[PDB]
């Protein structure tokens, strides 16, 4: 009856559900495990590039904290 | 024209900060409070002077104070401020509102251990005042002597001469 409908809407959520789940494993991937960082302004890239700088392996995802100083 | 006058190397080298900014975001507020009056000496010198070059024993003296502040968090909330910049960098925007509980335990053990309070919503964006020992610039833009202004006029308004003097209107 109506739930034949349902094998077909259930492939296009299929279809639908991976895009996302995709883009946030792989922003995960490449960034240490954590989001991408959003630099939508001018403050915001230059803490991530003074992040690029500091880690010292030209990734700004390593994140360097107390033990990065005396 | 002139030889523009840069500082050496070793006039530059300091011991960095090599934190990451979640680090520097997470005791933000803590570091306007307690690292408040090198800043605004450095910031006002900096507004001041309008030249970096000569604000570098106040950039060094802003990196000294910067430094003993981490050093002062490491030796007694290491762990919990490791725990808070953790939850800090995980986010891409890096909110302060999605890390309230790592922010109380680490605000609670800092109060407890180091008496600093974290200041209030409107402290850090207010204007302040520096008692400086440096003397003010009496020129920082370099201007150089101004033209001398065009003469005013001045007297009463006597009458045109014989009128207009327009080749024969006597008027
Ligand atoms: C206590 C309170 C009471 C006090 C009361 C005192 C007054 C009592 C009397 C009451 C009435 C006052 C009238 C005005 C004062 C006298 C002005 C005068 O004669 O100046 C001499 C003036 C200069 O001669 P001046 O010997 O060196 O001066 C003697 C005084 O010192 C002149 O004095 P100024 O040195 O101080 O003059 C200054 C300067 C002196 O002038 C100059 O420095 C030289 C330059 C003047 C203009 C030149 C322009 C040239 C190119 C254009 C030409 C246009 C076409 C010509 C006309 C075509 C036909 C319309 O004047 C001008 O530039 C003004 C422009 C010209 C207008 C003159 C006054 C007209 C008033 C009546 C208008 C009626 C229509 C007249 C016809 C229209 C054309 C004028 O003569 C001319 O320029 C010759 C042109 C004709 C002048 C008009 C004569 C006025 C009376 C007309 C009555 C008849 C009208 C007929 C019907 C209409 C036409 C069909
Ligand atoms: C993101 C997810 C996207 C998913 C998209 C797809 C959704 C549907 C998923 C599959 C659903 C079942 C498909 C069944 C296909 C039909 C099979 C069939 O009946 O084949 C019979 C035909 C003739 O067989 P024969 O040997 O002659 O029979 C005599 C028997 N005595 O034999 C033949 O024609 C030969 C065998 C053909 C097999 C075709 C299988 C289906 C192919 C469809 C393309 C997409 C498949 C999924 C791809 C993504 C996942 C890997």
């Amino acid at each position: 009856m109506w739930f034949e409908v349902l094998p077909g809407i259930a492939v296009m959520g299929v279809c639908l559900f991976i895009p996302g789940m995709a883009t946030a494993r792989i922003h995960r991937f490449s960034n240490g495990g954590r989001e991408k960082r959003v630099a939508h302004y001018s403050y915001q890239w230059y803490l991530m590039e003074r992040d690029r700088r500091v880690s010292g392996v030209n990734r700004y995802y390593v994140s360097k904290g107390l033990e990065n100083i005396d | 024209p002139g030889i523009v006058e840069l500082p050496s190397l070793e006039d530059l080298k300091v011991q960095e900060v090599k934190v990451s900014s979640s680090v520097l975001k997470a005791a933000a507020h803590h570091y306007g409070a307690q690292c408040d009056k090198p800043n605004k000496e450095f910031m006002l010198c900096r507004w001041e002077e309008k030249d970096p070059r000569r604000c570098l024993e106040e950039g060094k003296l802003v990196n000294q104070c910067a430094l003993e502040f981490f050093r002062q968090i490491k030796r007694h909330c290491a762990e919990p401020f490791t725990e808070y910049w953790t939850c800090i960098d995980y986010s891409g925007l890096q909110l302060f509102r999605r890390c309230r509980k790592e922010q109380a335990q680490f605000d609670k053990c800092v109060l407890d251990k180091l008496g600093w309070v974290r200041p209030d919503l409107g402290e850090l964006s207010k204007v302040t005042k520096v008692k400086t020992d440096r003397p003010l610039p009496e020129n920082p833009y370099h201007s150089r002597a101004r033209p001398e202004p065009n003469p005013e006029v001045e007297g009463d308004l006597k009458p045109a001469r014989h009128g207009s003097r327009l080749f024969f209107w006597t008027m």
